[PDB]
């Protein structure tokens, strides 16, 4: 909950989470400006999801406490639209948070969770220009995982059947296009269908609420 | 195909999977639909729709400031007397003072004090009254200060009479009965019965109709009586009100004790009130025009705490609730209104754990005193064989829902340890069991309630509730025609204030212990229980009007064309009237100058001549185009609610609904309204039926109108996000300049080819490239003033060459600076320049922002390469707005001072203003702020979070018409808007020359 | 609406405003909402309107008045509109972004002939007269056509 | 139904009180509707109310006590409204 | 950055409002230096302000 | 319509809840306590 709590509000100010301490106070960093105070208060609601009394004036190690009561391993809603909107604009043309995912695993070794966490430094670090090589793409996935290492503590073929499969994959679109073939059809329908029935499920379940197992059976 | 599965093969994907999982949802769904298809067939529409949940937690809506509505309370008693509405014989003076003195504080006292005290008893007859009543009710405040709160109803007692016309024509009024004034004289009158009620299982002269003053003194005076009402039941005679008590036999036969306790409790509550201080009441049933609004209005009368429950909850309802708090809402009082649906089992569980829960948890942190399930559905024409869907439901309604209620009240208390805080339970009865008609089920409700007079005993939930059985005889409210007609064999029919009299009597100190000690039984039926055969004899007494209305209105009918026959058509076609209809006489509405010898006893005799009236700034007209339409129609809705004739069809007319035509219309010459769509005529009179319903829907506070800002629709926000194209795009054909310009953009990233036959060119982005590829944004902001839909400058008169080349806002102010002029009764704007040096005219009016319209257009529309002008620069300026009504109006060269005061530009705007006149560099100057709304704007003002959030205002029941509510405890944050509005300011020295309106001295 | 409340609260303390005559405030923003810049000219032309009518027309929307509120005693906030005998002066204020405050005060008309001649003033009623006849002509005229 | 106080009543008892209640008058209802569509008016079918003498005196009945003493307002609806001649009531009230 | 940059969902600050606005910028003027409860008339004049 | 009383006298007897409940608790107990006894004097017996 430190780690999350710093990134959104160090991010928030656009200051690194050095020149913040968690020593201080969300008045005391904010100065005055409360539209500020204002977006990191209701940032944090859609975040941990519990509101403490005093969030302006509890300080922040003092926050991550209450937070980390009732929260785990949860990325968050307000912190995964902050690593997907730094993947898209800063990352090179094709880098998911999928492939950053499996080069933080492969290259670095990291677990689920803690790639979470080298995700949530690189978001405090966000470059301010899109990376140009997949290899400067590379090299700053790099650098972040050792700076989540140092705050952390912690210390650090088949590829050629997939470029012909690729080809395959085309040569069949292609083919799918001059047939005039919708292949993508069937899933569909079959989206509309699953949604037609979560919402009978929806009432049926409803009726059962107010009539009660004994009454509708 | 073929080359295709072999290749889906190869790839070992299944090109079928879709459809596969596709039936099989399509199973599960007839599967499910079929079970629902059977609840349905079982329970039917009625039940199963009727079922539906009403209840949420942020619905609720709570009334608090009863310290704020009693000086308003006393502030309008005041000016009503001062206006005589109320003279010095109407109840209401009484009635008021009631609630005045119901909400004592040392500083409504000095409120009452410092008004009273200031009126010139001198001005009028009228104003002695005032200052008489008002020192009489200080006097009263002081003493009832630091006293209980107390239910007493003052209003003139009344009964049934039905009257059938010499032409048929069957008319019911509510006629003071004759020998009952007081809900005193009323009490004595229920003790005495009539001698329908045979076998058996004092003078206080009101000054009442007289002198309300009078009566008003007396409030505060505790009534001391020794020959107690009970001791008036003469031997052998039932009350027509009673307790009962019931057998070792087991039957409930009246008992004279329990009946004088009650009796005299009644007299006791007639002239001293009752107070319900401190008690908590949950009360089902009680919306407007019923038994319930009026228990509801004496519980707030005497301070209690009060959960209501609407079924329809509106803001037309809300509204109602606010004004009957208002007038009410004793000291301590509250009101608390909840949507709810007594049908619903969820809801009957929601509503009391509201009640319950903690403040901290969102509830209400109560616990009740009193239960009051009067919620019902009507059931009628309804017979054995026709019982069906709705029927049950109402049973459940009236019946089963009900017991869970009680049940639940029961679980919280005890799930608490509340042993010794019982709510009561007034019991909704009824003495007619499928006595009448088709009732549906209604009797068969209203009987199994009366289990509970026993339960009360057996079961364990004796110290949570009590039962109280109300018996509730026949009343009449908004099938009275016959009221008159039972009554007239000795039994009493009841008003709706008299039968809430007779319940709120039963919440009486005396009475709640009674039901502590063992569940009580009150006969609220005045007697009818004695009459005999009582369905047949009220059929026939219906049957009897009914005939004599249809043979009188048959037999004058004839006896009519009979003269019509003998005595010729013509002379009784001589012999009607001609009825007037009323035309629309729309006025400009200039201010009224009284006699000087009025004028001059206003100011003081010193200052005439004193003043330098070159330098006492007065404004000389005004205007706007707001969302409310024009400064008169607006005016007209926010000082009155609804629009004249002259509103309507003023607002029909701008609005676009109405066309003004004059000429030859199918044949025949009409000259008025025509509707603008069909081209038919249209009369005054009628615009109101026809457009009303719908010009109020498209004006004032609503949703945003896409269509009035170019699509903006703030549920689908448009907006483009950056990509990198991953492969090669497919080419597409372009010019050749425009080829260029991409090669320009792409460099490396694009290839560009000219296609030798066309002269055109190929353009192919490369891997590598920048794609902006479009998305949609969900906004919270989806309400806005805006100016009523159809508006249209054309119509006021500006060319379409002017509409094109301008800004919007523009439009506001230029039809504004027209409307202005008019309102000072200048016509002709070069009428100045008889007065005044051409210098000598300025311009002062600003915007916050304005001209948002081209700023877009600069700044977006031209990142898109769209067409847009190549002067929407010019439009944009905050001060080309002032420069139009200059270059199209006004033509002077006076000053030009323009201010950006954002959110008061408007004014600062008449600072400014004011001064230039004061300096001498203008002697006329135009002031006034305009702004507009657009989708950059909304969007800014959300992003704030300045405005107010309409996915939430939504979720606490909350209108577009009622989203802005200032000094309101739940405001929110703020509702945006557009327009303009403008005032003419001149040196009074000017005006009185030119002789123009004088509307105020800024 | 507090800090506004407050204020307007405030400087009728400080000059003297009689214990127990509060000012009675309109808040049209909530039937017109609130067109930033045009806001002070609307509220300009009711207060006008007010003068004019001896009307003062109520908050509709007020189902419950802040409990805060109450505190300022110089304050009335009413839900309903009020046909009184007289309305001498109204006190229009605005305050928008960037410490922008401002305040008018507007004075009813009939105190203006106070401080003319008899002769002057029946002189003017005259050509006013003429003026909103010829004025309800044009009107009519432009509406129609 | 048994073990069922006021605060107990739920799914069972609603849907008890249905079968000894509600749908005893929508089969009465029901015949009518036959002999009625028929011109059966000179066969009255009796029917026999099973009636308690025991409205709510003992502990938790559920909802019993209010489905037998609803069934009693049969006998002035026989009256009142019009099924005379295709139903006649005779309420049994059933003993220990 | 209220008109264009919003458009492409580039991040730009919640209140570029405030800074777009004529009178701001003597409003940080008074914010940061003077203090004053004096008068505020803010003119646009275009070429001549 | 006819009402037939087939409740042989039950209705004259005075606090029946009441009544019908004492009869239960006087039997069950008198139950109870002379088995208990009853399975005393038994394991006395096993004893001594």
């Amino acid at each position: 909950a430190s780690l999350l709590l710093h990134v959104l509000v160090a991010h928030k100010l656009k200051k690194s989470l050095d020149s913040i301490p968690m020593s201080k106070t969300i008045k005391d960093l904010v100065g005055g400006k409360s539209t500020v105070q204002n977006e990191i208060l209701g940032d944090l609601g859609k975040e941990f999801g519990t509101t403490p009394e005093k969030p302006e004036e509890t300080p922040l190690e003092e926050l991550a406490e209450t937070f980390q009561d009732t929260f785990s391993g949860a990325l968050g809603k307000q912190s995964s639209s902050l690593l997907s909107r730094l993947i898209s604009s800063k990352m090179p043309g094709g880098f998911t948070i999928t492939v950053a995912r499996k080069y933080l695993q492969t290259r670095w070794g990291l677990p689920s969770g803690r790639q979470d966490g080298v995700l949530l430094v690189a978001l405090s670090n966000e470059p301010a220009a899109r990376l140009g090589s997949e290899a400067d793409a590379k090299a700053f996935l790099d650098s972040m995982a050792q700076k989540y290492a140092s705050i952390v503590g912690v210390d650090l073929l088949e590829e050629i059947t997939k470029d012909h499969k690729v080809l395959a994959r085309q040569q069949l679109q292609v083919l799918a296009r001059y047939l005039k073939m919708d292949l993508d059809n069937g899933e569909r329908k079959f989206l509309k269908e699953k949604d037609t029935v979560a919402e009978l499920q929806a009432q049926l379940d409803y009726l059962n609420a107010e009539l009660g197992e004994f009454f509708v059976n | 195909r073929q080359q295709l599965q072999v290749l889906a093969r190869y790839l070992k994907m299944d090109l079928d999977n879709g459809e596969r999982k596709f039936l099989k949802e399509k199973d599960t769904v007839a599967e499910l639909q079929a079970q629902l298809d059977y609840l349905n067939a079982e329970l039917g529409e009625f039940f199963v729709n009727g079922v539906a949940t009403s209840f949420s937690r942020k619905k609720a809506r709570t009334f608090d400031s009863s310290w704020n509505w009693a000086k308003q309370s006393l502030l309008s008693l005041y000016f009503e007397i001062i206006h005589g509405v109320l003279k010095n014989v109407d109840r209401e003076v009484v009635s008021e003072a009631i609630n005045i003195m119901n909400r004592s504080n040392d500083a409504l006292i000095k409120f009452m004090e410092y008004h009273i005290s200031n009126t010139d008893e001198t001005k009028g007859e009228n104003y002695q009254l005032v200052k008489t009543l008002g020192e009489q009710l200080i006097e009263n405040c002081k003493q009832v200060l630091d006293v209980d709160p107390v239910y007493k109803d003052v209003a003139k007692p009344t009964g049934p009479k039905t009257a059938i016309d010499k032409n048929g024509n069957i008319t019911y009024s509510e006629e003071p009965r004759e020998k009952v004034r007081k809900l005193s004289q009323y009490v004595q009158e229920m003790a005495l019965g009539g001698p329908i009620t045979k076998e058996s299982q004092m003078d206080v002269e009101d000054a009442l109709d007289k002198d309300s003053t009078k009566e008003v003194a007396s409030l505060p005076n505790k009534s001391t009586i020794s020959k107690t009402v009970s001791s008036t039941i003469p031997r052998e005679t039932i009350p027509f009100l009673h307790l009962r008590k019931k057998t070792p036999a087991g039957d409930w036969k009246y008992d004279r004790q329990l009946s004088s306790l009650f009796l005299d409790g009644l007299e006791k509550a007639a002239f001293n009130g009752v107070t319900f201080k401190d008690k908590y009441v949950l009360i089902t049933g009680a919306g407007k025009g019923s038994i319930g609004a009026e228990v509801l209005q004496g519980l707030l009368q005497g301070g209690a705490k009060v959960v209501v429950t609407t079924s329809r909850f509106s803001k037309q309802v809300t509204d109602y609730y606010q004004s009957i708090y208002a007038k009410y809402g004793a000291k301590g009082s509250t009101l608390i209104v909840v949507p709810f649906n007594q049908g619903s089992k969820q809801d009957v569980e929601a509503l009391i754990e509201f009640i319950y829960d903690t403040e901290k948890n969102g509830g209400l942190g109560w616990d009740l005193d009193a239960i009051i399930p009067f919620a019902a559905i009507p059931e009628q024409g309804i017979e054995l064989e026709h019982i069906d869907s709705k029927s049950e439901f109402a049973h459940r309604i009236m019946l089963t829902n009900i017991l869970r209620m009680m049940g639940c009240v029961k679980k919280q208390k005890s799930a608490r340890g509340i042993e010794t805080r019982p709510a009561q339970v007034i019991l909704p009865m009824s003495p007619n069991h499928g006595t009448f008609g088709g009732d549906g089920m209604y009797s068969e409700s209203k009987l199994s309630l009366e289990t509970l007079f026993n339960r009360w005993h057996s079961e364990s939930w004796a110290n949570q509730l009590t039962v109280c059985g109300a018996i509730i005889g026949w009343t009449r409210g908004t099938n009275n025609i016959i009221a008159e007609g039972i009554e007239k064999m000795g039994v009493r029919t009841f008003s709706q204030k008299e039968m809430a009299f007779n319940l709120l009597g039963l919440l009486t100190p005396e009475v709640v212990e009674l039901c502590q000690k063992s569940p009580v039984m009150a006969d609220l039926n005045g007697g009818l229980q004695f009459v005999p055969e009582l369905k047949e004899f009220t059929a026939k007494l219906r049957k009897e009007l009914v005939e004599t209305s249809e043979v009188r209105k048959a037999v004058s009918i004839e006896t009519a064309l009979e003269h019509k026959v003998v005595n010729g058509n013509s002379a009784d076609a001589a012999y009607a009237q001609v009825e007037i209809q009323p035309r629309a006489n729309i006025q400009l509405d200039f201010p009224e100058l009284k006699p000087y010898k009025q004028v001059k006893q206003i100011a003081p005799a010193e200052l005439e001549g004193l003043l330098d009236l070159e330098r006492v700034i007065v404004v000389t007209g005004f205007a706007e185009v707001g969302p409310w339409g024009s400064a008169r129609t607006r005016w007209e809705m926010e000082a009155f609610g609804e629009f004249s004739l002259e509103g309507c069809v003023e607002m029909a007319w701008i609005m676009g609904f109405i066309s003004y035509h004059n000429g030859n219309l199918k044949g025949r010459p009409y000259t008025g309204w025509v509707d603008s769509k069909t081209k038919e005529p249209v009369d005054d009179k009628d615009v109101k039926a026809k457009y009303e319903t719908s010009i109020l829907e498209h004006s004032g506070i609503r949703l945003i109108e896409p269509e009035l800002f170019n699509g903006y629709n703030p549920e689908k926000k448009e907006m483009i996000q950056e990509v990198i194209v991953e492969e090669d795009l497919e080419p597409f054909e372009a010019s050749k300049e425009t080829a260029e310009q991409f090669k320009h953009q792409h460099g490396d990233k694009v290839d560009i080819f000219e296609i030798p036959e066309t002269g055109e060119y190929s353009v192919k982005l490369l891997k590598g490239a920048t794609l902006y590829i479009p998305k949609a944004l969900r906004f919270d902001r989806l309400v806005a003033g805006q100016i009523p839909t159809g508006w249209n400058a054309k119509t006021y008169g500006i060319s379409d060459d002017i509409i094109s080349q301008v800004d919007p806002i523009t439009l506001f102010v230029l039809v504004s600076v027209v409307e202005a002029f008019i309102a000072s009764g200048i016509t002709d704007p070069y009428e100045m320049y008889k007065y005044v040096h051409v210098s000598e005219v300025g311009n002062c009016s600003g915007s916050g922002m304005g001209g948002v319209s081209a700023l877009r257009g600069m700044f977006k529309d031209r990142f898109k390469d769209e067409p847009v002008q190549n002067d929407i620069l010019q439009e944009s300026f905050i001060n080309t707005m002032s420069a139009w009504v200059n270059m199209l109006l006004i033509s002077s060269s006076g000053p030009i001072k323009t201010p950006v005061g954002a959110c008061a530009t408007s004014v600062e705007s008449v600072d400014i203003g004011v001064e230039t006149i004061l300096s001498g560099k203008a002697r006329i100057c135009i002031v006034g702020g305009y702004d507009d709304f657009q989708e950059e704007g909304s969007f800014e003002f959300g992003n704030m979070k300045a405005t107010s959030n309409t996915l939430e205002e939504f979720e606490h029941g909350r209108t577009p018409a009622e989203m802005s509510r200032p000094a309101t405890t739940t405001r929110n944050g703020f509702m945006e808007a557009q327009g303009a509005g403008i005032q003419i300011i001149m040196q009074a020295d000017l005006a009185l020359k030119m002789g123009v309106p004088i509307y105020g001295i800024v | 609406d507090k800090n506004e409340s407050a204020t307007i609260n405030e400087m009728m303390k400080h000059l003297g405003r009689s214990e127990g005559n509060p000012v009675i405030g309109v808040f049209q923003k909530f039937l017109t909402g609130h067109p930033k810049g045009a806001a002070g000219a609307w509220m300009m032309n009711g207060a006008l309107q007010i003068l004019n009518s001896g009307i003062i027309p109520g908050n509709r929307n007020a189902d419950n008045v802040d409990k805060i509120l109450e505190q300022f005693e110089y304050v009335l906030y009413p839900s309903k509109t009020l046909k009184t005998d007289g309305v001498r002066a109204v006190s229009i204020t605005s305050f928008g972004f960037g410490q922008k405050g401002g305040q008018a005060i507007v004075v009813h008309p009939d105190y203006l002939y106070g401080a003319i001649t008899e002769d002057r003033y029946n002189e003017y009623v005259a050509k006013v007269s003429a003026r909103e006849k010829s004025a309800y002509k044009f009107f009519h005229n432009g509406m129609i056509y």
